[PDB]
């Protein structure tokens, strides 16, 4: 059969699995911080 | 000492800032999941009097129980910087939601697909044995479905009220170092 | 000391730079998979005040649990070179995603082909036994399918918020050597 | 079959699981305290 | 000391020069297969600063795990001859590919012919027992097919990024002998 | 039958297994570093 | 000392002079089969520099593993007579072929006739038992077929590259006796 | 049946098993080194 | 079957489960005490 109590989380917010290198994430973090400071 | 005595049983209205999923199993008290909330009221004291302690962080712990779909929370510490001083005391309090003890949610389980497959395998096995005039798959799927445990999810941004079970005297970091210098 | 006291419960917005696959099995807490993230905010402190600590690396550890499809992260250390000095302290913090504790993903398993073959062998065995009026292959395939364990994959470049469970005093390497020279 | 004694809590007040970040809850707490003080 | 402090969490882009086949079995951590790669970038440090360490060899170790088709790599040592001096330090780092931890490949198994023969023998045995109104070969073939273990092959010439989990102070051989002469 | 939860990684980025000697990878690393420095 | 420091990770192109058959069984690491190769390149060192060490013998050891059809080689010693001096040091290196670790071949087994006879005996036994409305030969043939173990053959005259896992200082025999005369 | 995951290495580069004596391999190594030095 | 001896308490006076916050109960207690003192 199925499970018991409701089998669902009521706010679906998963992570995005994109394949970017360490250096690209580093450059994105610089861009984010630079924008945020301004 | 510019700091009143927070008597046993004072409570303050707060709001949750970091949620968690309460480990609700036969062994959840030892696997705690940290939460956090932040004071947005005035500490209500027994004789209709208060003490302004707002805009401060108190860190918690959580673990749910399944019978009553609530998440039991045991406070850890406080943190306040009213002025040029710091505060870090240990609080043995707890958190109550909408009147009763512990925040309540809706218990959640995930063994839908695995249990469906196990039941299908068992039913097919039974009819296959019956109509002769698989079996070793079912035990694997049970052991795979038996490693979960129901959890109660708590959002971030719900209203609760912290309450101090045991009273204590609020003191800053410097006053703590100075008395620690005596002995 | 040109360095404020990072009180218990301060949090800072960050971004993941090295992902990982969370070992999500009955024994995952001991087989940790390192991640890493890098601070891109300002440390939020309890009384609406901050301390500019941006552009710094904090190394982590990870291990997922299957019930709540989240990846629990326990910080390891920090690293900062604001100016001509270095920083390396140990941080006992954690990481929360989108409000709740631990980053969440989608649990992943690979036993598709092996389980398909094992089930086919079992079904063929059952019907072959039934219609008489292989068997020793199935146990091998089960033991081959039983050595996996579901994993939760975490990309690199998602937004999270580190939070310091226990407060500490930020100090540089040189100030650490000098006090270590006393005793 | 079913359970025994009544299987229902008589005042249903559950929590709302909305996905908001730590900083957003922080800003909401500031808004709440600021309004309450006034 | 003409050598900066390589803080915890710095990473450098590299390229694999010697591949390996990752021993991916229930016991692979103890049977490691050496790899090697060679630095072709500039060491990225926490506050957007670097240190030219290019054209140097760092020797590794490898062992894969089957669930996530990745090859976990634990560094061994470094080797550099910038100028007229030598360098040989021990590095406790690791290697990450395309964002996540460990280089990924495609797991590979070889029990095709042996398993085919074992299954054929078992099927023939079953039908021979059934239609009466070989057996001792099958156990030999299983024990011959049970001595393999899946491996993940890693080429030589793929792009990876080494990352130093724990910081250290780079020093040459001569500076190491001189301090070793003190005690 | 099949597995349980989804049996797929959502960003397929595998390694290329080409058979080149150590010295050839070494020369490629020189080429890469020389280009990157310029 | 007219001899540079061979840093950790330097490699040199070589060529195999004595092949071997790699004992590839569950116990092969203890039954090693010696090989030998002879240096026909220039030692590549980390910062694009070399040291002419050509025309010298380095003796090895071998043992294969079945999963990856490779032959793992652990070096033993070196031998050089550049000039009027001798060299005999111990090298803890290994050998890599075509990019990856260990030379690869094609695994080879010989139980063709014995296994054929055992299977024939078993099949005849099964049908003889079945059609009634030899046996003690089969166990002997299994025990005779179970004393082999697959081997990987390596020719003599293939191209490989030795690589020194741990660095060392090259010294001649006379310089070794003189320092041994001190203590 | 067959194996599970793909049963093939994706770059086939095996060794050549030719029967030549030690001295012949030695002479080949001399030839190789002599050519390489020039 | 059923139980043995009579299965009923002879004066039914249960509690009311209404969902009111701590502060609301506090204000009600003030109202009650203030009225009682007068």
């Amino acid at each position: 059969g199925c499970a018991g109590v409701k089998s669902s989380f009521d706010c679906d917010a998963t992570t995005s699995d994109t394949c970017m290198t360490m250096t690209k994430a580093n450059q994105l973090a610089r861009d984010k911080a630079a924008k945020q400071a301004g | 000492p510019r700091f009143p005595w927070i008597s046993s049983g004072s409570f303050v209205e707060a709001i949750v800032v970091e949620g968690a999923d309460a480990n609700a199993s036969v062994t959840g008290d030892k696997n705690t999941a940290p939460m956090q909330l932040r004071l947005t009221g005035k500490v209500q004291m027994p004789n209709d009097e208060e003490f302004d302690l707002t805009g401060c962080f108190v860190t918690l712990e959580a673990w749910g129980d399944v019978s009553s779909e609530r998440a039991i929370v045991r406070s850890r510490s406080i943190s306040c910087k009213l002025g040029d001083d710091d505060i870090d005391q240990k609080i043995a309090g707890h958190v109550s939601f909408m009147g009763k003890n512990g925040i309540k949610g809706e218990v959640v389980m995930r063994n839908g697909q695995i249990l469906l497959y196990a039941g299908g395998a068992g039913f097919l096995d039974g009819i296959g044995k019956g109509i002769e005039k698989a079996k070793t798959l079912s035990d694997y799927y049970i052991k795979r479905a038996e490693q979960y445990h129901p959890v109660i999810p708590i959002g971030a941004g719900n209203e609760v009220t912290l309450v101090f079970q045991d009273g204590f005297q609020l003191e800053t970091l410097e006053e703590a170092r100075a008395k620690a210098a005596a002995r």
